[PDB]
């Protein structure tokens, strides 16, 4: 009721000094399907699961490669996950043409984080509604980032965001110490990501159709898995 | 840059089984002044790094400045600048290459030609030069201006081909370039005596050695050089 009168634009504190608009963009994040992320010293890897719109119709992306080391999942508004992906993939080539140097996860986190900052302190636009887990390997080894519409970025082990993700996060709390140990064996990591995913399942199951896998790692460039790549998943 | 004022004649290079060796020498030149006698040319970047510099001195400084300042960027947020995410020699090289030919296209040229010498985190030398054209090259042995005509050939006798590299010791690389030193100072009308002489090692890391001066000439043979042709006193 009071919230009403200071959650307007992203240009106005609330008077115990929150932005409502910031706020709010994060409450788009759970209008998404959930993902997760998750890795260990040699390999990171994104689980999403994707929707379709009835029976007739495709379901749609959730995992976007940015470069050959590095890509992310999303969940909230598809078009703003379009334009900082697009960002990120500028960045990256940016770095590559320049320096001759892979754009680090790190690095990259930042200019995201920078970028998505300036939305919410300026009049005219609004924040970014979307959610971004990023995967990468640079030469400080496996990365993962979570992404937030406030522009905070996060450096973590696992993690899920969307619908329902909270059962995906704690499954991946409670396995902590065992999945960031799978060195060696991206099948095996890919099988943690499935079951943490499934956490987050209510009366539905992971197929052929819905199911979205991503992998990057030594040796190992950013590859996505769709279709028919993820039956011995499943 | 339209023309250039302030000069440094040649930077020679060479790579050896464990690194690589560059040196330049100390002058700055105005047209046929020899103006400046301490100016150093050789652009230590970090440890792994020496960029040497021929050309405008006046472009040279803004270069200098230019590489400076890509050391203080790397370093924000970046908990590994000492280390996995320090500056590679194939990093500032990249940079300056696209820096070069961005400022040949727009008819406004850094009026130079550099070596950039190194050794990069696997170990591997790194030796490549660009210059005020945008033009790039890597070889055993690089040397720009005067020097590519007279030290490339005398160093090519040393590392002729991929394969004498290995062969090659710090040891026998440094007295190449030394001697190559001498002979431009016998024959290039803008050296100077004095120079700088910089080691790049996976094993020692960088040495740099400054105010070397060209040692053991033979002038002696003068003294019997009367007339031009026909005088005998």
């Amino acid at each position: 009721m009071f919230r009403n009168n200071y959650d307007g634009d992203t240009v106005t504190f609330s008077p115990t000094g929150r932005l409502f608009q910031v706020e709010y963009a994060l409450e788009a994040i759970k209008q998404g399907s959930v993902t997760v992320g998750l890795r260990s010293n040699t390999h990171a890897v994104l689980v999403a699961l994707k929707r379709n719109a009835d029976e007739l119709s495709s379901y749609q992306k959730k995992i976007i490669k940015c470069d050959e080391h590095m890509g992310l999942s999303l969940a909230g508004l598809a078009p703003d996950a379009r334009v900082l992906s697009n960002y990120l993939r500028q960045q990256c080539n940016y770095s590559s043409l320049v320096f001759n140097r892979k754009l680090a996860v790190e690095r990259a986190g930042h200019l995201l984080c920078d970028k998505a900052q300036k939305n919410t302190q300026s009049y005219g636009g609004r924040p970014y509604g979307v959610g971004l887990l990023i995967i990468g390997y640079d030469k400080s080894g496996a990365h993962l980032l979570e992404f937030q519409p406030s522009g905070n970025v996060t450096e973590l082990y696992g993690t899920a965001i969307g619908a329902r993700s909270q059962g995906a996060k704690t499954y991946l709390e409670r396995t902590l110490d065992t999945f960031i140990k799978i060195d060696g064996n991206p099948d095996e990591l890919i099988k943690a990501g499935v079951e943490a995913i499934s956490q987050s399942l209510r009366d539905e199951s992971l197929t052929v159709d819905n199911l979205s896998i991503a992998i990057v790692g030594k040796d190992t460039p950013f590859t996505i898995y769709d279709g028919e790549a993820v039956a011995k998943y499943i | 840059t339209q023309q250039p004022i302030v000069t440094g004649t040649s930077v020679i290079s060479m790579k050896y089984d464990n690194g690589v060796i560059i040196a330049a020498d100390n002058l700055g030149s105005y047209g046929s002044l020899l103006r400046f006698n301490g100016v150093e040319r050789l652009i230590p970047v970090g440890d792994n790094t020496v960029v040497g510099i021929s050309g405008d001195i006046s472009d040279m400084q803004h270069i200098e400045r230019l590489l400076k300042d890509l050391v203080t960027e790397n370093a924000y947020d970046n908990p590994l600048a000492d280390a996995e995410e320090a500056l590679e020699p194939s990093y500032i090289f990249e940079y300056l290459a696209t820096v070069m030919y961005q400022r040949r296209s727009k008819m406004n040229p850094l009026w130079n030609a550099i070596i950039v010498a190194g050794v990069q985190s696997n170990g591997d030398q790194f030796l490549r030069y660009v210059n005020l054209l945008g033009v790039t090259y890597s070889s055993p042995t690089l040397a720009t201006g005067f020097g590519a005509h007279m030290a490339n050939p005398l160093l090519r006798k040393v590392v002729d081909r991929e394969s004498d590299i290995p062969k090659t010791t710090v040891q026998v690389a440094e007295e190449a370039i030394v001697n190559a030193m001498r002979v431009l100072y016998y024959r290039d009308a803008r050296s100077s005596r004095n120079f700088s002489l910089a080691i790049i090692d996976k094993n020692t890391g960088l040495t740099f050695k400054k105010n070397l001066q060209v040692e053991n000439m033979k002038w002696d043979f003068a003294k019997d050089i009367k007339g031009y042709g026909t005088q005998k006193i």
